[PDB]
């Protein structure tokens, strides 16, 4: 798929993603905080359509992500991210997508997620997260 | 902590 | 080094890259 | 003076400042790098005019600041930053302004300057720098 | 179990753990690097015996861990870490233990694991890792 | 705030 | 990248 | 002189230095904190004697250094650190030595000094500081 790298910012305000209950995660876009002001990251879209949009609006800065979890698995002969769940200090968002395959989870004891990078073809191939104090 | 990233800051130089 | 700031990066999860 | 705080970024691409050889530093503005793309910082202007403009264009990312030095001292009754000098791994920019008073210098063995904050009235009252790896 | 927290260091030189092919991870001890000098961490021992010891000697500083993965599962009514695998930029060490239960994995694109904390009773109850540039 | 240096910490994995 | 952790270092002040 | 590099630690608990009212700073030794435990750094001694010892015992971790300042100057043909002053959030220690020559000062708005490196012959030739969050 087409790789993307938003880079690192100072926080996260909103996450916009789409999924399909029969395949995997599709689109991914983030509204970051940049030194106190919102910064709209580029919209990284799937090569196809038919996904269900989801908007995760965080109550920045009192609310922040404490754990990210999901499932990766094979879809059409490709290994992709099939589901994502975002847990904050106030609420749990998700799971979004198909909770089938190999699970993964990243609990954060101290620190913050401040950026995302990855790749998207028909679906989100893989993703990584920038962490900072 | 809060949801805002931290950075080392040195200074200030100039007026108190 | 370079003039580009760096930060810890964890991942990726999904298709293998390394 | 009026305080300002640009925050932290990915690096520095250009610095635009003004000074008066017989008084002190006036205007201050920085074009930062934000994850590979230029980000024009707010122009922090002096309350008065009559300053000499200076443009410091760095060969980002191969060129970066290794040391910042200058002088502080009185201009009328106010203690301000009278002079500044920027030394990179390729050249030395400055000094700009009155090179007399109390010297200060910040050599960096490892790390980078990724942001500025301070205060400007008729002149640059004071300033601080954000540092990161 | 009995909690432990080694804290953060400069790097990792050697890992000494023990396991049992029918249960889970037992003892855990790390030899860290402290500013160029080996620093022997406290040996965190299981309350019981019968484990098979393993010594992972890294070619510090050229060799370092890039991914830690394993499985957590139930053993005698206790949720513990049943298996661990350490992948460096040179080799893969493990899996050690039983790969049954829920998998987890922490790949690192940029940065280093510089410390460990957790709890050990009969087996390794849980653990966390310190990360740094 | 404190005179103690901090570090990013991820985990824990295992018993809650 | 090496297996040695890094930290910001400022200076030196004194003889060159 | 003889170079030294203590490296980086978790914090600072005590600084031991010596000075001579007519020349400069001589001996330098630090008791660091290493993940909650005191760690005695190597004593970096001057090649000669005749200095006055000073012990700076900090109330770790509530008390920490906020600014380090001093003077560098020529002593018998050698440019060295002639004076040092340590200001914490609780009090000011110093100045120790000779307050003459070129001043320097490093105020910290956010962050901590976690280590020292430098060189000492008859006197402290130069020094640098490790900074961290
Ligand atoms: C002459 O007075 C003006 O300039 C000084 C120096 O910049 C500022 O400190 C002050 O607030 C501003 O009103
Ligand atoms: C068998 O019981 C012991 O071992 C388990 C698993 O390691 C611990 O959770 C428990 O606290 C300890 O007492
Ligand atoms: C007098 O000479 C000695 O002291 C000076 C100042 O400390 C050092 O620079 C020098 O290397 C050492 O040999
Ligand atoms: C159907 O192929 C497309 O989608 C997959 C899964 O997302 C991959 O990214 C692949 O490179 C891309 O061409």
């Amino acid at each position: 798929g087409k790789a993307f790298d938003d880079g690192a910012f100072t926080g996260i305000r909103e996450i916009n993603l789409s999924y399909n209950k029969e395949t995997a995660i599709g689109d991914f876009q983030v509204v970051y905080d940049l030194n106190g002001s919102p910064y709209v990251g580029q919209n990284h879209k799937s090569f196809i359509t038919g996904f269900t949009p989801v908007k995760i609006s965080l109550d920045f800065p009192s609310e922040y992500i404490m754990e990210v979890s999901g499932y990766t698995g094979n879809v059409s002969g490709y290994v992709v991210v099939r589901s994502l769940t975002f847990k904050t200090n106030k609420k749990t968002y998700g799971p979004y997508g198909v909770t089938s395959g190999t699970p993964f989870n990243l609990p954060i004891e101290n620190g913050l997620i401040v950026g995302f990078k990855g790749s998207i073809g028909y679906w989100l191939d893989y993703f990584s997260m920038y962490l900072s104090l | 902590q809060s949801g805002i990233s931290q950075t080392v800051i040195v200074g200030p130089w100039g007026a108190k």
